[PDB]
DNA sequence: AGCTCAAGTACTTTCCGGTCA
RNA sequence: GACCAGGAA
DNA sequence: AGTACTTGAGCT
């Protein structure tokens, strides 16, 4: 993210969410969580279709 | 020390629908993605005319 | 049956062969798609049958 | 490697053996230019490559805000002012060695504790 | 997002004009083995030339847009490592303010 | 799976690892180079002088193909120049004259000469070398891992007991081949290529 | 409280949904995976910012895989059946001797690494040694033929001038610029081939552009006005001695924002669809 | 010395499997004959320099007493090992007549590298006798001894007729083994022949199954 | 509750250090690749594994 | 986006190609 | 000319606003 | 009624 | 949406 310096291999930079849901995510944490989450929704909608044809 | 710019406010990475979700930074990531679609199936005053 | 210009014959030959082709199948590999005036291509009998929706 | 062209053509040179005197020549194939070679080295493959490791170290490197700082003092001008990156050879095997560049003296050093460089 | 806008689309020439008028050797008369570090300058993906002091050119450009002389919606990036200067003027670019 | 006997013998497991895991001349090679060295008996490259004074004493090309090998890689794959050379030596048989430095020596080198036009011939020989020459291993078997699996087994006294064995895990498959390897268990060998199983072992 | 930004076509409010597309005139290099004869490719989808918008793609390929020899470099030109060894293109542009050609491609004369991988290219084009014979070699490869020694040569010019790297300039005396650019592509190509620079991210939002209602309409009116432009060209040919059909351009736009099938007019598949759509009015935020 | 003996162990690992196979087909081969030690093998079929003499490895075989019951017409078997890597119609033609003269029912050529398509033509040329070619390298491990490979059993014509009857089946309806199937090859299955497959079951303990030859 | 919270924060904290180290280690070229993995592939395996130990 | 299309773009399209054997000048929007 | 392939093709859930003879 | 388009457990 | 088979065409 443009808020980071280069070659940052730290956990904060690469998407470790330090915080609980109670404490609430930082905006970086939020966006990475988001990125991960979107991957979920996709391979849900995928494994749905693939599951279907398989069953048929 | 090398800063060039500042974010005006992080909450503007968000879209319209999402900007109604309260404390969305306390939710499982997709619980937001739903409500930011469901609120478009809600009810209220859409225009005063 | 008339004065056959022997090529205008094989003209209409091909043309008949075409309609009788595209009446049964219109989604043929070899290009053009016999289309209703409107653009909407014509509904081949084949097309009525290929399933998930469709007769069988 | 380091190869040249023929004056006259400026076209590339192809090696030819002078069999009688036992020497390598480079000749032109668009004219009759010929020259004695500079080195016995003709072709070089290089599969484990260290070239590109430190690409683009322009004199403006300091003016990249994105690049990170440290206060690791220089081998030359003992300056604790520098900017650093990883190997800019975008290969897979590649190590996470850092490369440092002095903001004052502009000399390039590393964080290697296996090897001793100058680049 | 909420602050997202999109480039309406502007014209290159007052930049292209300005650019060569501030130290841009045209590509017509380039000879690399002579100035082999020249930051090469692009505009809308068209290679126009090269600049020997890109650091200070960049300043002039950045000050131009920030003053309003170059259009606030125009996009200018100096990729120092790679030694390039890309500029966009075309419509379609999504941008935010900071 | 390991031979019934040497089931915990790790050095047996390492032994087979190295007996089946594919290794190529390319994987140990730092660079090839083509030199013009006209006299076979004496070399322009000074460092190579030792290598000749020996692998000569106690007609052929003036075009030299030179190979440098990575010391490190030569040990991760557990290799000596002698065996590397012998492979090359036996790949081209009697039309490539081959010499090499000792595992001793400070640099890892292999000199090669063929037996109008010769320098393009060599560049072909260099790719035959790098691409399709094998050192250790059976083809298609790319990584190989050792794993100590737990295995339930009847003790001499009745009860079943955790009596773990070393096991070889492959990236890649060649059943017909790795099956006839010695020191393994051919009667327990398995693959997720049931397609392959069908073909070797019956339907 | 109404924010506008919509259309009213036949009563119902239409929204023009923004269209995403890869930006053009942009240089990108990609690795062409395992089974390919090509190993890396430098594309640029090039077009005129406006003005009939040429959708000619310049592909520049690095044949030979990372294991073969004769790693040559060819490029597919607009309207030309075969791929052409770059060198020939350079000479077809006036840059004739080896190394004057190399100088356009590699700005460092110590990058022996990059230079080596050019040696084969040079040998490839070696067989054509002057501009006109490179023009012919290009023109022999149509299109078709054009079978006439003088014709195929004046054909090739035409392509380099107009169809090849069509931004930059479609006018004339800019072989210099076009050759230098082609070099820049070849540099950017060998760069990725040398594990020096990274393969282009095809998902970088930066190299995307979003077409709004403006650009969207423009593409349409353009298509429509040129339909009327050549309606006049017929009622003028008719009159071998002011009835210019005003319905085309109204009912054309109408059709589109009506159906959301963005293409003249009823002959519109493929066209793009769901570009326009009835505006949601369930909730104000909605 | 070198990597010589490893091609000897192989040739012996292969020899064994052949011995095994031949026995399983229903022939008279003593258990010990199978279990021949490597030591013994060496000194018996190795020349002046300890180099494997395949010419001498060949051997004839006779049906067990019991085999003559179930399949009366099961003849005698010949198993020839060639000493040449490539095998040509030269060596092949002689081999074939050996089998036609001694009236063997079946003959099995075990070849190192290949059998020339020339020689390959002489194979079906002497009915009723049947001739099988086997690549030496294949026969090094006995696939039938694998974990996953259950007991296949050749059925007599009588045996088969009854299977078909008791289940009211056309041959169509029987599950099938391909003729080239590794186990089919081991057992010398000819098309039409049916094998009974006995496997262990995590559901029933033991389980009957049949495949017919394609 | 209070103490268990603080005590969590240190559980994370220490593993953040565990990573910082393996990072420094891999930056000095001391770190040795595992069989089959890049020098880098090996590094990330530790990091990802350290951060999941942490969370768990 | 629309604004700009009307103000500028629309003029451009009317006379980038245009002229025949009949020319199109300025465009007026009501 | 033929013969090889890579690169070409079509094909793989239940509900509830427009244009076409 | 074809056909296209958009949105839901 | 990635794999299927099958078509197709280009190159040595
Ligand atoms: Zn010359
Ligand atoms: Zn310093």
């Amino acid at each position: 993210l443009p808020h980071f310096s280069k070659d940052d291999y730290s956990p904060e930079s690469k998407g470790f969410v330090e915080n609980s849901y109670l404490r609430g995510l930082t905006p970086q944490e939020f966006f990475f969580h988001a990125m991960g989450g979107r991957e979920g929704l996709i391979d849900t909608a995928v494994k749905t279709a693939e599951t279907g044809y398989i069953q048929r | 020390t090398t800063f060039t710019h500042c974010e005006i406010h992080p909450s503007m990475i968000l879209g319209v629908a999402a900007s109604i979700i309260p404390f969305p930074d306390h939710n499982q990531s997709p619980r937001n993605t739903y409500q930011s679609a469901m609120g478009k199936q809600a009810m209220g005053v859409f225009l005063t005319n | 049956h008339n004065g056959a210009p022997h090529h205008a014959i094989e003209e209409a030959e091909s043309l008949l062969q075409f309609h009788v082709a595209t009446y049964m199948d219109n989604d043929i590999a070899g290009q053009p798609q016999a289309l209703q005036k409107s653009g909407r291509p014509v509904k081949s009998i084949r097309a009525r049958l290929k399933g998930k929706e469709g007769r069988i | 490697t380091t190869f040249r062209f023929c004056r006259d053509c400026n076209n590339m040179l192809y090696p030819r053996e002078d069999k009688e005197n036992n020497r390598l020549l480079f000749e032109c194939r668009t004219c009759s230019y010929v020259e004695e070679a500079g080195s016995p080295l003709v072709y070089r493959h290089e599969l484990i490559t260290n070239i590109g490791e430190t690409a683009g170290v322009v004199q403006d490197i300091g003016s990249d805000p994105t690049l990170p700082r440290s206060d690791r003092e220089c081998p030359k001008c003992h300056s604790r002012e520098n900017v650093f990156f990883q190997s800019q050879q975008r290969r897979k095997d590649t190590s996470m060695v850092l490369f440092f560049v002095c903001l004052s003296c502009s000399h390039i050093f590393t964080s290697d504790q296996k090897n001793k460089r100058t680049q | 997002s909420l602050m997202s806008c999109i480039s309406v689309g502007t014209d290159p020439m007052p930049i292209i004009t300005f650019l060569s008028e501030w130290g841009m050797e045209p590509l017509e008369d380039y000879v690399p083995h002579q100035s082999p570090d020249a930051t090469r300058v692009f505009v809308n993906g068209v290679w126009h030339g090269v600049h020997r002091n890109p650091a200070r050119l960049m300043e002039t450009l950045r000050t131009l847009r920030r003053k309003g002389d170059i259009n606030p919606e125009v996009s200018m990036i100096r990729d120092i490592r790679e030694k390039e200067l890309k500029i966009f003027t075309d419509a379609g670019r999504v941008y935010r303010p900071l | 799976y390991l031979e019934p006997g040497h089931a915990a013998d790790q050095e047996q497991a390492k032994l087979i690892r190295s007996a089946i895991e594919h290794t190529t001349l390319k994987s140990v090679t730092i660079a090839s180079e083509i030199y013009y060295d006209p006299d076979p008996r004496s070399t322009v490259i000074p460092e190579d002088e030792e290598i000749i004074q020996l692998h000569f004493s106690l007609q052929q090309s003036p075009w030299l193909l030179r190979l440098e090998l990575d010391r490190a890689a030569m040990n991760d794959k557990d290799l000596t120049m002698g065996q590397v050379g012998e492979r090359i030596k036996q790949t081209f048989k009697n039309d490539l004259f081959v010499i090499w430095s000792e595992d001793n020596d400070e640099k890892l080198i292999i000199r090669c000469r063929v037996v109008a036009e010769e320098d393009h011939m060599l560049k072909k020989i260099e790719n035959t070398m790098l691409e399709n020459i094998t050192l250790r291993g059976v083809e298609n078997i790319e990584r190989v891992v050792m794993m100590k699996y737990d295995r339930k087994v009847p003790s001499p006294t009745g009860e079943y007991v955790k009596e773990p064995e070393w096991v070889l895990e492959t990236d890649g498959v060649n059943l017909s081949e790795v099956m006839t390897v010695p020191g393994i268990d051919p009667t327990r060998i398995y693959t997720n290529s049931f397609i392959d199983i069908m073909e070797v072992l019956g339907i | 409280f109404d924010m506008g930004g919509y259309f009213i076509i036949n009563g119902s409010e239409k929204v023009l949904i923004a269209q995403e597309r890869s930006a053009g005139n942009i240089v990108q290099v990609f690795k062409k995976a395992a089974p390919s004869p090509i190993s890396h490719v430098a594309e640029i989808r090039s077009a005129l910012e406006k003005g009939s918008r040429f959708i000619s793609t310049l592909q520049v390929k690095l044949y030979g895989r990372e294991g073969s020899s004769a790693r040559t470099i060819k490029a597919t030109l607009p309207y030309i059946k075969q791929d052409i060894p770059i060198v020939i293109i350079f000479r077809a542009l006036g840059i004739i001797p080896d190394g004057e050609i190399l100088e356009h491609i590699c700005y460092d004369v110590n990058d022996w690494q990059m230079l080596e991988m050019l040696k084969p290219c040079v040998e490839d084009g070696f067989v054509i040694q002057d501009r006109e014979t490179a023009l012919d070699f290009i023109g022999r490869r149509g299109t078709a033929l054009g079978i006439k020694k003088e014709k195929r040569i004046q054909y090739a010019k035409d392509i380099l001038q107009k169809e090849f790297l069509p931004h930059i300039t479609q006018l004339e005396g800019f072989e210099s610029r076009k050759a230098f650019f082609l070099g820049y592509m070849i540099n950017r190509l060998l760069l990725c081939a040398l594990d020096r620079k990274d393969q282009d991210d095809r998902d970088h939002f930066g190299k995307k552009r979003l077409d709004l209602a403006g650009p969207l309409l423009a593409q349409l009116f353009k298509t429509l006005f040129k339909k009327l432009t050549k309606d006049i060209f017929r009622y003028m040919q008719r009159t071998v001695e002011l009835a210019i059909n005003a319905k085309t351009i109204t009912s054309g736009l109408k059709y589109a924002l009506a159906t959301g099938n963005w293409g003249e007019q009823k002959k519109a598949m493929s066209s793009r669809a769901g570009v326009s759509q009835v505006l949601n009015r369930y909730t104000y935020s909605s | 010395d070198q990597e010589n003996e490893r091609n000897i162990s192989r040739l012996w690992r292969a020899f064994r499997t052949v011995k095994e196979m031949v026995k399983d087909r229903g022939y008279f081969i003593t258990q010990e004959e199978v279990e021949l030690p490597l030591e013994d093998f060496k000194a018996k079929y190795c020349d002046s320099m300890g180099r494997p003499q395949r010419k001498m490895m060949s051997f004839q075989a006779n049906p067990t007493e019991e085999s003559i019951s179930k399949f009366p017409d099961m003849g005698s078997l010949w198993v020839e090992f060639c000493d040449e890597p490539s095998v040509g119609v030269k060596t092949m033609k002689t081999f074939v007549i050996h089998i036609q003269e001694k009236n063997f029912q079946t003959g099995i050529f075990v070849y190192q590298n290949n059998i020339t398509p020339s020689a390959m033509k002489l194979v079906p040329s002497i009915p009723p006798a049947t001739i099988e070619t086997f690549n030496e390298a294949a026969l090094v491990v006995n696939i039938t001894h694998h974990e996953l490979v259950p007991k296949h059993i050749r059925l007599s014509s009588d045996e088969k007729r009854e299977l078909l009857k008791r289940y009211r089946l056309k041959e169509s309806q029987l599950p099938r083994i391909q003729r080239a199937d590794p186990v089919a090859l081991y057992l010398g299955l000819k098309r039409g022949e049916v094998v009974k497959i006995i496997r262990k079951s995590e559901t029933s303990g033991r389980y009957a199954s049949y495949r017919i030859c394609m | 509750d209070g103490p268990t919270m603080r005590e969590i924060t240190e559980t994370i904290a220490e593993a953040k250090k565990k990573v910082l180290d393996v990072t420094k280690e891999a930056q000095a070229n001391l770190l040795t690749a595992k069989h089959g993995m890049t020098l880098r592939e090996s590094f990330e395996d530790n990091v990802v594994r350290f951060l999941n130990e942490a969370r768990d | 986006s629309f604004n700009q299309f009307v103000d500028y773009t629309l003029q451009d399209i009317i006379c980038e190609d245009s002229t025949l054997i009949i020319s199109f000048g300025k465009i007026y929007v009501t």
